[PDB]
């Protein structure tokens, strides 16, 4: 997974809250939800 | 009938045949029967030997390398039923070392009340596969045979089958005894009250065989009981039941009493009376009257003790088991140590729980198949006097089934000396014997490597502490998972937890495939923070089976789990219908075929299937196909807890030094609940684009899957390619002929070329090529350059099917 | 409540607080911090004794 | 140059900056230095701090916990040198939870004699991983240097290089402090004796830096002692060495020692002289004597107790067992466990080893590292006096790596009281547990489960039965095995033999991949039939390790094993010749190219190849060329291990029961170690057929492949195709013109056609197709009907390869 | 030497011989024949005492 | 295996003894060398 393909991801643990753009945590390292979860702020 | 001749109990012959002299007249056997060790005999030899005679068998049967025998059909040939009151090594009939038996011939048998039966190691005998033992036993399961001969060899079980056969598996098998004779196999409305030849059932008392159907009187065995050949299921007084097969009179149990007490054999009891029952001995709370043989309860708790010999007893079978059955008080020590693989339990309850008071130890050992204590049902003191070696009183040792060891909401314990002790049991679990210890009442009596902590239940998830699940939800194609978060009370020992999924088919699935997944412990919150975890790549629409497991390192254990959740995920848009294939039988009628998809992803509401009109190909049109070449187609982890306990023990060190106290409306159809479609109503010899999807959800707007592209062509019509109209000519000053013909307007997809051929009297035939440009430009043909006479003119219209039919001879005359 | 490594410190120099944690020399005990209060637990008094003036 | 301020004894810096004030004055301290516990401090207060006067530690250096600093290169830019005398938890140099450090800043740091380096938990620090630690330290691997900024996060390592760099791994990487000074690495001539800036050798005494090269005089820290600024490596005499970094006349000694007797200061010393060695006292031996302060050696054995506090002592790190270091009778018991990772062999070596007695008991407890037992050099009794809850002397838990308990060749033990225990040590054997209790002599003092048999050495094949191999040879393809038999002393437990093989590509392989076969115990001989096994599949010519082990239930265990014996597979036929590619550059050079064999299979003497000469394809003569369409081509166990031990138990109770007591000449060319090759001499336009074979052996008859089939053509030549000759022309009275030309005898494959071309002056070009049959049955072209005068004729022939050139303007007068 | 189950019998018969092994009545002594030649081992004695007429 | 290619394992195990024909033991069974040590006959 990386840019543009992996928006569906945050969209997922983020629901309607919205994000902003960082690829380089799971293009190369993995997803383990631990930074997806803090991408997105309140 | 009857049983004519002496009960001759039980007996065995050894070391010649002259001792099977006995056996002369005996319908029944009050006792075993053994038959071993018989080493100078030849087969020539037990030609003579018969006892149609004997009938039925009380406790077993057992052969043991007796050499010559080769089958038991001139032997026993009416033995009908086996009691097996008791048993030897819990098996009603052992064949054991049978060298040079081939059949057991055993045509008679007809059931087993209790126990199993063992034959092994004969390297001789064959005809056993082709038996059911189903009709014969009551628990196939506990049967073993193995290394015979039908097994590493290949002895044909040739026999009439004509002989009833039966399914086991999957297939029918004729059951056949010998290759003469086979098992009776009859309806099952008579379970067991037995079936003459033709197929009546007999009497309901009766069993495996009778001679009269429903006529108790002229039966061969008899279930429940015996009196006077006419057995009845119970007798009525003043007949008791004696040795669980027949009553007789108050005169011969008292003279047979009398003679074991005048007469001091070792082992003859001082048979008593107790319920019209004829007993070796009535169990605890009566005495032995000297007035009347029966025992009276008596006024007071006197208990049956059980005096043990050597002060110690090995239960390993059921009849070992048997020999303490009414035992109430034991005065030694039980040494449980069944090798088993069949579960014992009921037997066991039968014989063992109706004891109270242990006077030594109780040692459990090397058992295998016992799943629980349980049937030890009355057991409430241990005494623990002969304490064992090492002062023990309850052992426990490399019990590999050993879930429960007692049910401790009623059940109650008391442990006077000793100190329990637990190794190497993986399904029991520290749970179950810190119980053990609470109600027993010697908690200050255990000491260090009693009960190991990493061998009871290592392989048994059982920390009992419950973990919740904060939220989830499913989404389109992936889950995402979260729980509360969980801490022991040194929050360093956590190391993260496991995490199990597999797609779990039905409603239950076994606890603790099973692929697992590595959680890093979430940051210490000190607003706490869920640890969660985010899956990656699944099957969608299968039930999936998750549940966490944390995983602390082992300093006590303070782990925890969650309960099996199961989760649904939802449905998506389905693949391409698989194998999609068209086929034309009628001139409007195609039939298209197609699968489900692979993946359905969705219950398939509806197939929208869309069939398109083209247009011939442009170049086709512009290619000419008189040319030469005009071929037109026919269309490893310890280092890692080491780690991190290496690092835990470093801080440690720290802190205590440095701190200090002080859309194309293409026509379409929904095809429902349909793999296939049938059209009509289609154009003759013109192809077709078949556009195939399938959607899986209609009403909450089409969830359709992409699009599958075939091709379909029609077959033409009989007579479309065929010219009509009347051949008209135009002829010129120069005697040129414009031919006029009207096209078929509606062709096997379209005309390419003509052929005329027109031939005088007496001349031959010419040729000539009408294209597209030709019959357009010219609007037909044009001929030039013929001869004075009469032609007989034939054209043949050249379609994409093919040539069409020669148009009839037209005749048209030039001036000479 | 038990306390552990990591914690214990943040813990520390709140309940002190102000003044240090008093060092005169090593002088092991085997019953420093860690068998007080990570492996049982410890009231405020076991870390009041700790502190350097008082 | 010297060292000028107070020597300043270590010392700890807390809970406030005004104490640091101490090292105003200090180039050298004798002690070690902790600055922690830093809370109310904030970067601005540490810009002014700096201790340029420091030079060398000798025990070590901490920090723990400093808030507001951020680099060190302020606080010490003179640290050369760490001595390492006395560690803390085996580590010279701790960093620990240093909140807000970004970079470590030593740059003046050139070596650490002894000890290693924990740097973890800082969230902040980089600048780590672009240092090199081999030229600072002596031993990298027991570093620990994780939980840094530098992994989790990405904080750039920019700095100048420029600086020097070398290899680590792979490749090569700068290695520099900070963003502004880097590492000095200079040739290795100067291994640790020092090096200038320019690159000059330092003096040999000296280390890390000095000012005048070759000079101690000059120095800044030499490695052997010290004294008066000019060092030597060993002051002579009344200078006497002290805390093994400098030395001082007796009478600081003798004043020292005053000192701390009439000061009673809890921690001071009363040193005495041994050997030019103010040490604090001298081992065991000697007695402290009043008149002079050396203690002189004893008329007596008197050994030097160790007292220890609450009789115990847990050894987990180096400093843990300095304390003991030259002390031989221990009054308390020891309780060795090594939380680790790496081995601490050698430290333990040097400190322990020197003991002889223990008054207590010995316990080894949950050590990883330990491999063995043998750092205990002088260990001779273990009185046991104090002996371990439950009555133990020795003890032994949870040893994952307690490999060797004692080498009992040459060493001897004794224990008094007490009895041993061991359990959970994978790597250790029953074999060596019982030489102990032999050679300990406590052999009447052991009881059940004080020496688990199924937790030591499960994991270790140590049965210590050695089988042979009685005969094996390894055929072309496979290869059988055959071994002597074996048998228990109860033959029944022999479960069959498991056979280990796998290839090892060197003569060495590790002792228990590795593919198993079950093997079926064979027949009880009572002639002996050996085992035997043939294998199935294996990759030819390699080296095969292969040994038996055999599988006996437990119940003592007597299994044997079999040595690594390694058998190699013989040679076989080569497969195809990888990649056979041929290109052609040359009139008669053609290059073909191949790869060895994927199984090479032998050794390749040579390859045979061979090329082959061709017809023209005979449809190709048959086919005319100018007819439209004349495209010429361009050419799980335990239920098993159960099921023989419940069948056993049943015989032995059988028994108890019953017996009672009383070739075309294609040219060809062997390639020899060449995967290559380059053929001359071919003619032009000419097509090859090439047979490419690999053969393996040639002296012991060709061992060959298959052949492989290759197509190669060749291109033409120049002016092959051009029709030479004189044009001559047959003209006959209708002037028919026959054409004369000799055909190209040589041509390019063959001309398949002639093209024509004769022009009047005036006219235009004609065209005429002259086949091979035109040009054969009519003896080349004729021409018919030409125009009355003069035509300029040009031929064109046409061969395999293409047009051939236009000839030359031929002209040709008939008559007007 | 040791001797255990199957090859027992087979020893058995040969040493007694001609005559059978005797038998009277159960009358376990858990002593039979297993704890006596398989076991431990056993002598010609012991065997020869199993025998019915010597 | 089966028969005709079976041959180069009884050649094999037998050397130069000869053997007799049976390849129902290998075909569906396992070859565990058991039978063809016997098969071939001094």
């Amino acid at each position: 997974l990386c840019g543009g393909e992996l928006v569906d991801t945050l969209q997922f643990v983020c629901g309607d809250r919205g994000f902003y753009f960082s690829v380089e945590e799971c293009c190369f390292r993995s997803c383990d939800l631990a930074l997806l979860e803090t991408y997105c702020a309140t | 009938h009857l049983y004519p001749g002496e009960v001759c109990p039980g007996m065995d012959i050894r070391n010649n045949l002259t001792r099977l002299h006995e056996l002369e007249n005996c319908s029944v056997i009050e006792g075993h029967l053994q038959i071993l060790l018989m080493f100078k005999t030849r087969p020539e030899d037990f030609r003579d030997l018969s006892f149609p005679k004997l009938i039925m068998i009380t406790d077993y049967l057992l052969l043991f390398r007796v050499y010559g025998l080769e089958s038991l059909k001139d032997l026993f040939p009416n033995l009908t039923v086996i009691r097996g009151s008791r048993l030897f090594f819990n098996y009603a009939l052992v064949i054991f070392e049978m060298v040079h038996l081939k059949e057991l011939g055993l045509y008679n048998l007809m059931n087993i009340t209790r126990g199993s039966v063992r034959i092994e190691k004969n390297n001789e005998l064959c005809y056993l596969a082709t038996i059911d033992w189903s009709r014969i036993l009551d628990s196939v399961e506990d049967n073993y045979i193995v290394l015979n001969k039908d097994d590493n060899e290949e002895c044909g079980d040739i026999c009439p089958g004509n002989c009833p056969a039966t399914v086991i598996n999957g297939q029918f098998v004729e059951r056949c005894w010998t290759h003469s004779h086979c098992q009776k196999v009859c309806p099952t409305i008579c379970k067991s009250h037995g079936c003459t030849a033709e197929g009546l059932c007999c009497h309901s008392e009766c069993l495996g065989n009778c001679s009269q159907p429903d006529d108790p009187t002229k039966c061969v065995a008899c279930r429940n009981f015996y009196l006077d050949g006419r057995c009845v299921e119970t007798c009525p007084p003043p007949y008791y039941h004696f040795q669980d097969w027949r009553c007789v009179n108050f005169s011969f149990c008292q003279d047979l009493h009398h003679k074991c007490k005048n007469s001091r054999r070792q082992g003859c009891h001082q048979y008593v009376i107790h319920n019209n029952k004829c007993i070796p001995e009535c169990p605890s709370g009566y005495t032995m009257n000297s007035s009347n043989l029966l025992c009276t309860p008596c006024l007071g708790p006197c208990p049956k003790v059980c005096h043990l010999l050597e002060g110690e007893k090995t239960i390993d079978s059921v009849t070992s088991a048997q020999e303490l059955r009414g035992c109430t008080v034991i005065n030694g020590s039980l040494i449980i140590n069944i090798r088993g693989g069949n579960n014992l339990a009921a037997e066991l309850e039968a014989n063992l729980g109706l004891i109270e008071e242990i006077s030594g130890y109780l040692k459990i050992r090397r058992s295998y198949a016992l799943v629980s204590l349980s049937f030890f049902r009355k057991l409430r003191l241990i005494r623990g006097e002969t304490l064992e070696i090492g002062n023990y009183s309850f052992y426990a040792l490399d019990n590999q089934n050993l879930r429960q060891l007692w049910d401790w909401s009623k059940h109650n314990l008391t442990i006077t000396q000793g100190k329990l002790f637990f190794h190497y049991n993986p399904k029991l679990c520290l749970s179950e014997i810190h119980k053990m210890e609470e109600v027993s009442g010697t908690k200050g009596r255990q000491e260090r490597n009693d009960i190991a902590l990493k061998t009871n239940g290592d392989q048994a998830s059982c920390e009992n502490e419950l973990l919740k699940f904060s939220y989830i939800r499913t989404s389109f194609d992936k889950i995402l998972l979260r729980w509360e978060p969980y801490w022991p009370p040194d929050f360093r020992d956590l190391l993260g937890f496991m995490l199990f999924y597999k797609e779990a088919p039905y409603q239950n699935v076994t606890e603790f495939s099973w692929t697992v997944v590595d959680i890093d412990p979430p940051l210490r919150s000190n607003s706490q923070n869920h640890p969660g975890w985010l899956m990656r790549g699944l099957k969608p629409w299968t039930q999936y089976a998750i549940f966490v497991k944390t995983l602390v390192t082992f300093s006590r254990t303070y782990g925890a789990k969650s309960d099996i959740i199961y989760v649904q995920t939802d449905a998506t848009n389905p693949s391409v219908p698989l194998d999609p294939i068209s086929v034309s039988n009628s001139s409007s009628q195609i039939i298209l075929k197609w699968k489900p998809p692979s993946d359905p992803n969705g219950n398939i509401t509806h197939y929208l299937v869309f069939w398109e009109r083209q247009a011939e190909d442009s170049e086709l049109f512009e290619l000419d196909y008189c040319l030469k070449g005009l071929k037109l187609p026919s269309r490893q982890i310890l280092k890692e807890l080491e780690e991190s306990s290496f690092r835990k023990t470093f801080e440690d060190y720290l802190h205590n030094v440095v701190f200090v106290p002080r859309e194309e409306h293409r026509p379409f159809e929904k095809v429902v609940n349909k793999e296939s479609l049938v059209i009509s109503g289609l154009r003759h010899f013109t192809g077709y684009r078949i556009e195939l999807q399938a959607c899986n959800q209609d009403t909450p707007e089409e969830r359709c899957s992409v699009a599958a592209y075939v091709s379909a062509r029609t077959m033409p019509e009989a007579k479309a390619d065929d010219i009509v109209g009347p051949v008209t000519h135009e002829i010129f000053e120069n005697n040129v002929v414009h031919l006029m013909w009207q096209e078929p307007k509606e062709p096997n997809g379209l005309i390419v070329l003509y052929e005329v051929s027109y031939r005088r009297y007496g001349d031959e035939e010419l040729h000539l090529c009408v294209s597209r440009k030709h019959f357009a430009l010219e609007r037909g043909c044009r001929l030039r350059g013929l001869s004075p006479g009469n032609y007989s003119v034939r054209i043949r219209a050249t379609s994409l099917a093919g040539n069409g039919s020669w148009t009839e001879p037209t005749y048209f005359y030039v001036t000479d």
